[PDB]
DNA sequence: TGATATGATTTCA
DNA sequence: TGAAATCATATGTGTGAT
RNA sequence: AUCACACGUUGUAGCUCCCUUUUUCGAGAAAAACGUUGUUACAAUAAGAGAAAUUUCUCGCAAAGCUCUGUCCCUUGAAAUUUCAAGGGACAUCUUU
């Protein structure tokens, strides 16, 4: 029938255990039914450690830096043909925007220097940054392009900064000098495209910057709230920040104005009016803050005016006669409010005073499977991710014996949260107070160890599936045969099978961030300088130019040798060739045979991630075509497959006597027979050179391959090669049967 | 309908934004990214006077790009919206 | 500070 | 003489406000 | 989460150091191609899509999910082993975005 039982969990980084318990009426743990382990990934960055989020952040903020940087440079170079200017630009712009503070600029070279002032804004860094500053109150440096024709390019040798050595960083204010008294200049000495729109246009594009917005896009549009069911009132108005100060006898009133925020000592800050205070104190206009301190419905009229208009016209007109002429024009230069409270202005008239003397808005005016967890609340990524795997794990489980008695934690502000979560969201059939019990793993398995199953942990997922089978205390042999072997029902319900997290994401990085050239692709390799910092003996003996020029190879080799390979420390001081020139870096040769043309076809990158892969059967043969993000994105599928000895140009091609089996996506779970050895895992890896997959046990154990990977394992001589699926349970292994090859979007 | 500087808050309200969300994905995205980008640039339209990097002059033109162009961008989602069945 | 793509180099049928 | 394992080897970064 | 700055890398171009090749003048250099040190500028800095209309906006390395669309499984039933009805899932190329 619909059979009691104990869920029990156990949370992890990257793995999510489960183990159904049978239980009576006495609530005494028996025999479990079945357990499993749910693996997946770290949740985060396994190099840098940081959050998986934070890349895409960074990557997306530097596409939005690059978009708005080539925008602001589209809109210069509009000006400039609006002014007709720009109708190839000379390079040495530094020297002629000196040459501009003396003689007049032509055409082209005044472009020039207005769009690298464009490009290049300025403002380690700051230590540079006064530097540069204190330098340039001299009679010599009359602005900082001097001071990098005459200073910088005479010790230095370079104008521009180079790996870090931020000493030649300027200011905004430093180039919009510059500008001025460029623009100064040349009217002086009749330049005729100089005009002051122009320098007004430009100086309004060298200073623009996007404000920074962040919050949340949804409560910056206004609502109705559905109650009064006119308008949504404003989050900065008086009677919203009373809202949420209220919420969070009669002295506490005036509190808030006591003092600007408030700490441990008198223990929400009223940040709004506190800012009008300061707008107001900031000029000599005390008098009339007087009037308006006392006043609420002013200030929640203002609040509305400035959070729900933005253009001085509308609050000049929406504050008339509500204000006065000054008090109106000092508060319009340095508020500026945004977003709205979740409810109403007649709303909150009519709750702020019982409220002070959820409830008053009502005095005015599913359970079987637990629901998703909350993302918005819980910040961290990894235990949002654990508890996601976890409730997913729960749904399968209630799903498949029915809804649980009791739920407990092993652990392994998050098991607090999973209970009270469990407790308030889920139906369960448990008996009184205690529906979820978390505890402590330590203790526990302590006790546990007394029945003699300690120092058992390894590498391998199935230890994981303990801290969840443990929850029957909070023998031995039977939880020992159900997990850790692989044929209970041979040797003593299912054995445990690893179900890892099916990562069939059809989206990611599309090639590696070191973009090399793509001018001899054809032979097979690549050229990318590096620096001398970290050149050691074999990328010397890559290099392109061992035997064009030799005198500077064999000199390499010298110091190299005569400082013991250490790259650092052998070229620390300015190499010297012949002809007196510096050497920092050096083009080297790279073998690159694969990988995506990039940068509009110029470079090419190697491949980064490996999004699904084409099995495919010809004549009695097994091939494999390797589909990648960037082919995702460009729509492209693929029908080449991965042949040894030979390159992308000359792949033996899927044709209409190649008939496709399936489409495998990393962490699939496949079957390969061979005459070697058979064996079940999942498809971790496919080497595009040797055409090999590095198919990787179920439980990664580590006397089965690599580390747990059956690395360089062939298919082109496999009698059989199918893709199995399994459920989040690690139960009913079966045979998949795709039917068409589905595309690529 | 017609999106001005006055009106703009009472047309790029959340009940049409969530009304919005009913279009087939090719037509929905670009409508909702122009929806919430005017917002975001509306929004945001006043917080040049909170650096003192700007003077009040300049602080004032950024205020008139932000408003303008924001309103455009507003026009434009309903507009499409309007070809579209949301009307 | 680590998965991931993949290339050279052997070992096997 | 191809197919399969094996072992190597590189992989974007630092600074300052909101 | 958000906005900028400084690099770095790739392509192009200028100057610049050393240089392989083809010749010419006649050891040494003028010319041509390629490699390439340093330096500057420009273009790009994911691969790319969607909707309008020389250009604009949004999305584009992450997470969650079933409101919509899909590839399969699991149950159930109607019609000539097949097409379909309904419900429940695993995922996503689908939604938050």
């Amino acid at each position: 029938k619909n059979l009691n039982y104990i869920l029990g969990l156990a949370l992890g980084i990257a793995s999510v255990g489960w183990a159904v318990v049978e239980i009576d009426e006495k609530e005494n743990p028996l025999r479990l039914i079945d357990v499993g382990v749910r693996t997946f990934e770290r949740a985060e960055v396994p190099k840098t450690g940081e959050s998986l989020a934070l890349s895409r952040r960074l990557a997306r903020s530097a596409r939005r830096l690059t978009q708005r940087r080539v925008a602001r440079l589209k809109k210069a170079k509009r000006l400039l043909k609006s002014e007709n200017i720009l109708l190839r630009l000379p390079h040495q712009v530094w020297q002629l925007r000196v040459e501009g503070l003396d003689h007049k600029l032509e055409r082209q070279e005044w472009a020039a220097v207005l769009l690298h002032l464009i490009k290049h804004r300025g403002y380690a860094l700051l230590s540079g940054v006064d530097n540069n500053h204190k330098l340039l109150q001299q009679a010599t440096y009359r602005s900082p392009a001097e001071l990098a024709v005459k200073k910088f390019e005479v010790e230095e040798g370079h104008i521009r900064n180079q790996q870090g050595a931020y000493t030649h960083t300027f200011s905004r204010l430093d180039l919009l000098a510059e500008m001025e008294l460029l623009f100064s200049r040349q009217q002086h000495f009749g330049n005729p495209f100089a005009s002051e729109k122009l320098l007004e246009n430009l100086t309004a594009l060298l200073m623009w910057q996007k404000p920074a917005l962040s919050g949340e896009a949804i409560l910056k549009m206004l609502g109705k709230c559905t109650f009064e069911d006119e308008y949504k009132a404003a989050k900065n108005t008086y009677s919203a920040e009373r809202f949420v100060w209220i919420t969070k006898r009669l002295a506490l009133m005036e509190q808030p104005y006591d003092k600007n925020r408030l700490f441990y000592s008198q223990v929400m800050e009223m940040k709004a009016y506190h800012q009008i205070r300061k707008v107001l104190e900031g000029n000599n206009l005390k008098a009339e803050w007087a009037e308006l301190k006392a006043n609420p419905t002013l200030l929640d009229e203002i609040g509305t005016a400035f959070s729900l208009y933005k253009t001085d016209e509308d609050i000049s007109a929406y504050l008339a006669g509500k204000l006065s002429q000054p008090v109106l024009n000092a508060l319009l230069e340095n508020l500026s409010f945004d977003k709205f409270i979740q409810l109403s202005l007649k709303a909150l008239y009519k709750l702020l005073p019982l409220m002070q003397q959820d409830e008053a808005c009502r005095e005015i005016y599913n359970h079987h499977f637990l629901p998703q967890i909350p993302a918005d609340e819980i910040r961290n990524p990894v235990v949002l991710r654990t508890l996601t795997q976890a409730r997913k794990v729960i749904n399968g489980v209630v799903r498949l014996y029915g809804s649980p008695a009791r739920i407990h934690i092993e652990t392994g502000y998050v098991a607090r949260f999973l209970c009270n979560f469990i407790a308030d969201n889920m139906h369960l059939t448990g008996e009184g107070k205690r529906k979820v019990f978390a505890s402590n793993g330590q203790i526990t398995a302590l006790l546990r160890s007394r029945w003699g199953l300690a120092k058992s942990r390894e590498d391998n997922d199935r230890h994981h599936a303990l801290d969840a089978v443990v929850v029957a205390c909070s023998f031995k042999q039977e939880v020992e045969i159900r997990i850790f072997s692989d044929n209970p029902k041979l040797e003593l319900v299912q054995p445990l099978f690893v179900s890892r997290m099916p990562t069939r994401k059809m989206t990611g990085q599309g090639h590696m961030e070191t973009v090399k050239s793509a001018k001899r692709l054809n032979e097979g390799i690549s050229v990318i300088k590096m620096p001398l910092t970290k050149l050691k003996l074999k990328d010397l003996e890559l290099m392109v130019n061992r035997e064009r020029e030799k005198d500077l190879y064999d000199t390499l080799k010298a110091r190299l040798e005569a400082f013991n390979d250490d790259p650092a420390k052998a070229f620390a001081e300015p190499f010297i060739k012949k002809g007196g020139a510096i050497v920092k870096s050096v083009r080297v040769e790279q073998i690159q045979k694969s990988g995506v043309l990039v940068r509009e076809g110029n470079g090419v990158a190697d491949n980064a991630s490996m999004v699904r892969v084409d099995v495919f059967t010809k004549g009695g043969k097994y091939f494999l075509v390797p589909i990648y993000t960037w082919q995702v994105a460009k729509g492209i599928l693929p029908n080449k497959a991965a042949t040894q000895y030979k390159d992308e140009e000359d792949w033996e091609v899927m044709d209409n006597s190649a008939t496709f089996k399936f489409s495998l996506h990393p962490n699939d779970l496949v079957k390969l027979v061979t005459k070697k050895k058979t064996i079940l895992g999942y498809f971790n890896g496919l080497n595009r050179a040797t055409g090999n997959i590095d198919i990787k046990e179920h439980d990664l154990d580590k006397s089965k391959g690599k580390q747990g990977i059956f690395e360089g394992v062939g298919i082109k001589l496999a009698l059989s090669f199918e893709k199995y699926q399994v459920d989040e349970l690690g139960k009913n292994i079966r045979l998949c049967k795709p039917s068409k090859r589905q595309p690529v979007r | 309908m017609k999106i001005t500087s006055s009106n703009f808050a009472t047309i790029a309200t959340s009940e049409n934004f969530a009304k919005l969300s009913v279009l087939p994905k090719n037509h929905r995205e670009p409508i909702k990214g122009l929806f919430k980008s005017a917002v975001e640039q509306f929004s945001s339209a006043r917080d040049f006077f909170k650096n003192e990097n700007y003077s009040k002059e300049l602080a004032e033109k950024f205020n008139k790009e932000a408003v303008n162009e924001a309103v455009e961008k507003l026009q434009k989602a309903i507009d499409l919206a309007e070809k579209q069945g949301i009307q």
